[PDB]
């Protein structure tokens, strides 16, 4: 090999728009040979020099190499303005350290919509039903949808990944399961939607029975 | 016994069949009768590490595959011309009652030796348990 | 208990007759092997192994060869005949049960011995115990 | 009771550097955990005698040192195999009594011509005879 | 370069809709690369359940970016016998190469899971809109390996866009259609059908209509 390889990753979307959250890019080093494991990381945000990145120990690959990682936390505001996090990766076994940058997609950002679809007649036949969320129209891909109720959020809930639409936008669906009691007896729920482009970047749409 | 010990050879002038397993129809030494010349497979009877090794004559290609219990454990490869030489292999393996242990070919399956070249498999049990 | 295991390489040896000599020992626990005739003496009774990696470059046929009671009892044999002038490796082992008194070597073809003398790389005779009698 | 064995082949595709320890990375066995499968070096814990093998695959010409000591090794022989246009598959063996602390493993040489791949092993073992 | 086990190979399956839908003829490709200069002659060789078979066909080999060949042979298969089970196999062997590389290919098999079809109508808050959504929701299936297509007066729709199946709580897929029409048609009342086929059905095919309801 041309020494490690290196592979820089964004943050989790929902870390980056709760301020509860604290996102982080991270940096990794795979194929670490156990001839020179040590491996040096410099970060940079817009070319400036950054300090306060932190390495994990290294860990050992069942292929005897070795996984080094480095996570750089990042300021929510710094990163949907679109600021670029170069990660510089070097080792003995490296002819040059090799880097790497990434930053928040640009084209235009997009406002999904959300529309709440209840179970299909024929679904009602069935001890547990479909509650759907429809979110298209957006853009970037990168979005959360979850499911809530009574102010809880629920948990038997599986959403499609984003899937590119015939505009260029995205759309994807959102499948919560509930036992047909629960419909039936009035109980609302919501799908939360997080998107950049949305105003306050969330929205959330009802749905229940009647 | 409370041994194992084999060391069996391969005599008859026509190879074995392509991606197949190589049988070794004569014993030179087998008092366990672990080796079992009627299938050309070697199934442990006393648990424990066992060293496994062949010297195979041949004078056109040769890889001769070892096998644990379904599991293909290493491959050994020797090419050669008209020309005799002698492929070589071996393994150290901590068996269990029952396990089954033998070789085979695969594309390359020549073991045609040359008058005087012969082929052996050699196996036994060095530590008990 | 027992510890009979042995390992001798070619240096300096002897040339003459078709037995082939390791004249030099790395290693002889109980000292089965005798470095000036290339011979294995049996002293523990049981089930040995027997093993030679030897350097040819041209043709070579050898064989693992003992005796039980002065009688002779021929083997086995493994050729290399590539016969290019380049290092080749010819080997062979096996199992062997012997007796007290039971002698193992190395024999080498008449018409196909030859053995590389030199500096630049080993051939080898190895024996060892596997379990008495 | 002191069973002790070991049996690595080499996945690793990287080519031999002159003097370089080989590394049988990927083991096969290791009873009582003596050999690094990590580097390619047994080391002795309980001293005795040893019985030490290996099978290497080969595209070229082969040469191998075998290595015995404790802080500095020295070289006990040398296999060499020569290979021209062709593959091949080479061995060497040796009895070696072994001290507490001592450590056996092979040495690459200017000719490493090593094959190591599914298909097409290089494998090295050791296994302990006589306890001293 | 010259530091591999000789030349490697890589096998693959016929496409989905070729072994559900009957217009396409069902393909498993065996693709073959790293073929050395030195030795860019390659041989394949199908076995069919361990019974060989010379039906096949290669095309023509290619050259790639680090001095490497691209030889490939396709041998179209069939549907009773991919849908059954049966067992392929791809043997390439080359000079180069220590072994004669061998894989297997057959389809993925498991219970099958019989698929619910469910069709969707637009919500209300998308009727603004000039164009609506239509959608068809199918779960409980597997294995995975499933074809949906919309129609409407005996004619294929256009306008639609599949998510890929998707892992669901229990172990079955389950996916959902979109299609998109200009809100007119909705309301003239068409009629829209969501088709799904699939191994697990009866018939290997099922539908589901929508429309708007009654009224006009």
């Amino acid at each position: 090999l041309g020494g490690p390889s290196v592979f820089l990753f964004p943050p989790k979307p929902k870390d980056t728009l709760m301020i509860s959250r604290t996102p982080e890019v991270t940096c990794v080093v795979v194929d670490v040979s156990h001839e020179d494991p040590e491996v040096k990381f410099n970060w940079y945000v817009d070319g400036v020099e950054v300090h306060n990145a932190k390495t994990k120990p290294r860990e050992e690959q069942y292929n005897s190499t070795y996984r080094v990682v480095s996570v750089l936390t990042v300021l929510h505001q710094d990163w949907l303005n679109g600021k670029e996090y170069k990660c510089k990766v070097s080792n003995k076994a490296l002819p040059a350290p090799i880097e790497k940058t990434i930053s928040k997609a640009k084209g235009q950002p997009r406002e999904p919509q959300v529309y709440t679809l209840p179970p299909s007649r024929d679904e009602l036949t069935k001890n547990q039903v479909s509650l759907t969320c429809l979110v298209k129209g957006f853009y970037p891909s990168d979005i959360a949808v979850e499911w809530e109720s009574n102010g809880q959020p629920e948990n038997n809930y599986k959403t499609t990944p984003p899937v590119l639409d015939s505009d260029g936008s995205f759309f994807l669906y959102s499948k919560l399961t509930v036992d047909k009691s629960r419909w039936q007896q009035g109980n609302v729920f919501s799908c939360s939607v997080m998107h950049e482009a949305l105003h306050n970047h969330y929205t959330q749409k009802s749905l229940s029975l009647s | 016994k409370f041994q194992s010990v084999f060391t069996v050879t391969r005599q008859t002038h026509q190879p074995p069949a392509p991606n197949s397993l190589i049988r070794f129809n004569a014993v030179l030494t087998n008092p366990q009768g672990d080796y079992d010349t009627s299938t050309g497979k070697f199934t442990c009877k006393v648990p424990g590490l066992y060293y496994f090794v062949y010297h195979a004559s041949h004078t056109a290609n040769l890889c001769v595959l070892l096998y644990r219990s379904g599991v293909k454990v290493v491959t050994f490869c020797g090419h050669t011309s008209k020309t005799n030489q002698v492929n070589s292999g071996g393994v150290l393996l901590r068996l269990q009652v029952g396990e089954e242990v033998w070789l085979a070919v695969n594309d390359y399956y020549d073991m045609v030796g040359i008058q005087g070249s012969d082929s052996v498999f050699s196996g036994f049990l060095l530590f008990p348990d | 208990q027992p510890r009979p295991a042995f390992s001798a390489i070619r240096r300096n040896p002897p040339m003459g007759g078709n037995v082939v000599i390791f004249d030099t020992v790395i290693t002889n626990q109980e000292e089965p092997y005798q470095n000036h005739s290339g011979r294995f003496v049996c002293t523990v009774p049981g089930y040995y192994y027997f093993t030679f990696q030897v350097l040819s470059q041209w043709e070579i046929c050898l064989s693992i060869v003992s005796s039980s009671r002065g009688q002779v009892r021929r083997s086995l044999g493994f050729c290399d005949t590539t016969n290019k002038g380049l290092f080749q490796v010819v080997s062979g082992g096996m199992v062997l049960q012997l007796q007290q008194g039971d002698q193992v070597w190395v024999e080498k073809d008449p018409k196909k011995g030859h053995i590389y003398q030199g500096s630049e790389a080993d051939s080898v005779f190895s024996g060892f115990l596997i379990f008495p009698s | 009771t002191q069973k002790i064995a070991f049996s690595a082949t080499r996945t690793i595709n990287v080519p031999l550097r002159r003097d370089q320890t080989i590394r049988f990375d990927h083991v096969i066995t290791n009873m009582n955990n003596n050999y690094e499968p990590r580097s390619g070096k047994f080391t002795c814990k309980v001293p005795g005698l040893y019985y030490f093998t290996y099978h290497a695959s080969s595209r070229g010409n082969l040469c191998v040192n075998l290595m015995r000591g404790r802080e500095r090794a020295q070289k006990v022989v040398t296999f060499c195999d020569y290979a021209y246009n062709t593959f091949q598959v080479t061995t060497g063996g040796m009895v070696l009594k072994l001290e507490q602390g001592e450590n056996v493993f092979l040495q690459a040489t200017d000719k490493n011509s090593l094959l190591g791949m599914e298909g097409a092993n290089s494998i090295f073992s050791g296994f302990l005879l006589f306890p001293d």
